[PDB]
């Protein structure tokens, strides 16, 4: 995976990024209660 | 057959469609936007 780092910092545009987060989940598809809507629509969004 | 959209549009208010748009408690489907922007553009509602 070095190569493909070099490849996402070098080639194309992107800069190098300072935080790397990873939501890793699954809820099976249906809609969500609003509360976790508010949370992923507050916290892991203006803080990125 | 009626719906929200068609109706929001044929009124001048934004607010309805603002409310039913960023409401999670349905998710939208594409063809009532895909019949509704038919209506948008031929009122002048910008």
């Amino acid at each position: 995976p070095a190569a493909v780092y070099s490849l996402v910092t070098r080639t194309w545009g992107f800069r190098a990024p300072n935080l790397v987060v990873s939501v890793l989940g699954g809820s099976g598809g249906p809609v969500l209660q609003t509360w976790l809507q508010d949370l992923l629509r507050r916290g892991l969004v203006r803080a990125a | 057959y009626l719906d929200e959209l068609r109706l929001a549009v044929a009124w001048n208010r934004v607010d309805i469609a603002q409310s039913e748009l960023f409401r999670g408690d349905i998710q939208w489907r594409s063809f009532h936007l895909e019949a509704s922007l038919m209506d948008a553009l031929l009122n002048d509602r910008p």
